RNA sequence: CCUCCU
RNA sequence: CGGGAAGUAGCUCAGCUUGGUAGAGCACAUGGUUUGGGACCAUGGGGUCGCAGGUUCGAAUCCUGUCUUCCCGACCA
RNA sequence: GGGCUACACACGUGCUACAAUGGACAGAACAAAGGGCAGCGAAACCGCGAGGUUAAGCCAAUCCCACAAAUCUGUUCUCAGUUCGGAUCGCAGUCUGCAACUCGACUGCGUGAAGCUGGAAUCGCUAGUAAUCGCGGAUCAGCAUGCCGCGGUGAAUACGUUCC
RNA sequence: ACUGGGGCGGUCGCCUCCUAAAAGGUAACGGAGGCGCCCAAAGGUUCCCUCAGAAUGGUUGGAAAUCAUUCGCAGAGUGUAA
């Protein structure tokens, strides 16, 4: 799609010049996008997962895997092996198709949107942004949603540093806070 | 992509009422948005 | 809200003192009883010591304080909870 | 239909449905629709894309939702920062407009927490 | 059931 | 000295044996009733389970130590 | 100058509600009793409005305050914490006043809380009464859900005297 | 029955550690704990794999749920005592 073509033709040659790499193989790319929904109210409500899956299914376009509890935790009333979340890993076209829709369409629909933060890099050039409403995604219908619930969206990149990752994401339409 | 388990995913075409047009991949056949990157003010600048 | 036709109110005595300091770059504590006087733009930076009822409370003026009456920064009652 | 980042009620009339936007009441909803030239009796579900477009453009001029909520927040924040009497009433959760507090300040105070009488 | 003292 | 048993709201007691929920009576508080009390009626709130350590995802509950208070025993010479 | 306007809380008296015998909007109506001289102030014009400017008439069965409102008839809403409710708060005003921070009323725009008819208990009323709807006045520059008056619409029930 | 006299208290079979003197064995009413099962997979085999914890970022979401990266002889796990 347009963003993959934009990456190869425009962004990657620019980053080569920008950072003055020896090889084109050094140019940072987006590896994968992991979308996570933590669903701790699955402890209480059994159908919370079934719903949360269905939302994430349409948003991403792949069937999510249902994550389970690594430990029992008393504070949360969590037992080991309980379904308490759902992730989906996006690579290739399904990744760029998603990331295009995120930037082009969904992040505009965020209520009172004033850019995504410049702080939210991990220190090694991976970006994570927290969505609050699943209503922003155009596949999600307003009427069908009952329980409102957000998600984490990890953008993993081959950038070693934040400034290299920042550049790549800025070169994509991603609206960083001015 | 192991067959059966996933939803149907195909050409889409998103359309800003504001005028912008482009074709992503999605579940819906005709996506119609009332806002996008080119219309929204953070992106444009006001 | 005082009428616009009347314009913002201030006691002559207070205003004259602050204007007298504004003649130069002088800054002194203007102790006063005029809680009803509006804080005019040209008060900014002064330390007007407003009478609360029993003492002169020192009030350093800011830009945000313009519009408000001097009494708004010198609360009259003393309350710090029951029990 | 979503307007100003708010999915308004579809089954209700537009004068009413527009008031579900924060920053719009009956008079503002009247005065937009007048300016758009949409009938007040029409349902939101039975609007055209022409009509919605014209409504959206009008409401985009008006300060609504977070734009408004931020303004209100800073106004109240200013009063606290300067240490105005009203600011002190805001933080302490008491009447700000001279309403007497010996009785009946329950909206500000919240529900009662009874204490032993003498 | 009870109803302080002068 | 040896062996038991308790220790949970202001007071008296359940819950412990089966790990996941802190209860009950009186008292306390507010209202009502009465000229006013009492009684009665209505409506509430109150510990974190002696202390420490352990096992457990999780301890009033299971394990250990300690403290306090009781009870029983200390015989043949 | 401040306080009598404080606010963990408890009680008394009220006002407004919780909606469809209703809300909103529009069109027809039908009162009484009062007040007015530096006072009442029409009409006209301007302002979304509170109001402003200007000014007729009237020391009043003459003029002004003054607009009755419930109601009736349409239209819309269709049982929703809502087109119910209107607290609270932000912003912008108006008026009086030397001056509305503490501490005025009113207006516009925005906000849109509790509340789905109230436990034990408890109050008023026997008829133009109760209930409900407006209107006026004293005090008063300004400030009334209070008080004192005024009319509109207009019930139910009383077997009976045992008990309180 | 044992018993630093007997009674009374405690114990009695099995497993693990220390005492135990670097093979094995080794006593005391010496020091510490377990067992009288459990699992139809928690067994067999083939194939694939790597754990605790921390830091940093991230909706709800906290000290701690799930996600991502980095560091990480193991600081985990191995039904259960060692
Ligand atoms: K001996
Ligand atoms: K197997
Ligand atoms: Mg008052
Ligand atoms: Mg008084
Ligand atoms: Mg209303
Ligand atoms: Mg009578
Ligand atoms: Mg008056
Ligand atoms: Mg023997
Ligand atoms: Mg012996
Ligand atoms: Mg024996
Ligand atoms: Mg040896
Ligand atoms: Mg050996
Ligand atoms: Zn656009």
């Amino acid at each position: 799609n347009r963003l993959k073509e934009k990456y190869n033709k425009e962004i990657a040659p620019a980053l080569m010049t920008k950072f003055n790499y020896d090889s084109v193989m050094q140019v940072p790319k987006i590896e994968k996008i992991v979308i996570n929904m933590g669903v701790g109210d699955a402890v209480q409500n059994a159908k919370a997962i079934d719903s949360a899956v269905e939302e994430l299914t349409f948003i991403a376009g792949q069937k999510p895997v249902v994550t389970r509890a690594k430990k029992s935790i008393a504070g949360f009333r969590l037992r080991e092996g309980m379904p308490i979340g759902a992730k989906v890993t996006l690579r290739g076209e399904r990744m760029y198709d998603f990331l295009d829709k995120l930037i082009s369409v969904s992040l505009p629909r965020v209520r009172d949107f004033r850019g995504v933060s410049k702080k939210s890099f991990d220190g090694r050039g991976n970006y994570t942004l927290g969505i609050k409403e699943q209503l922003i995604f155009p596949e999600i219908d307003y009427d069908k949603v009952t329980k409102v619930r957000g998600m984490d969206i990890v953008i993993v990149t081959t950038a070693n540093t934040d400034e290299e990752a920042r550049e790549l994401l800025t070169q994509v339409g991603m609206p960083f806070q001015k | 992509m192991k067959a059966g388990i996933h939803p149907n995913f195909k050409k889409a075409t998103v359309k800003c009422a504001c005028g912008n047009e482009f074709e992503t991949g999605s579940v819906k056949e005709e996506v119609r948005v009332e806002i996008c990157s080119e219309c929204h003010p953070f992106y444009t600048g006001r | 809200a005082r009428s616009l036709k009347k314009g913002p109110f201030v006691d002559g005595h207070l205003m004259t003192k602050i204007e007298k300091l504004n003649e130069t770059d002088k800054k002194q504590v203007v102790k006063t009883w005029s809680r009803r006087s509006t804080i005019f733009p040209q008060f900014i930076g002064h330390t007007i010591a407003v009478y609360d009822g029993r003492k002169h409370v020192p009030v350093f003026i800011s830009e945000d304080m313009v519009g408000h009456k001097l009494g708004e920064f010198a609360p009259t009652r003393t309350y710090k909870g029951h029990a | 239909a979503r307007i100003a980042g708010v999915d308004i009620p579809r089954d209700k009339r537009v004068v009413i449905s527009l008031t579900y936007i924060f920053g719009i009441g009956r008079t503002t909803a009247q005065q937009v629709l007048k300016e758009a030239g949409v009938s007040e009796d029409t349902r939101v579900r039975d609007l055209t894309e022409e009509e919605l477009g014209k409504i959206r453009d009008i409401i985009d001029k008006l300060k609504v939702e977070g734009d408004l909520r931020r303004e209100v927040s800073l106004n109240i924040k200013r009063l606290i920062e300067i240490g105005s009497y009203r600011g002190i009433r805001h933080r302490r959760g008491l009447p700000v407009r001279g309403q007497n507090s010996k009785n009946n300040a329950r909206t500000r105070k919240g529900p009662r927490r009874t204490v032993a009488n003498k």
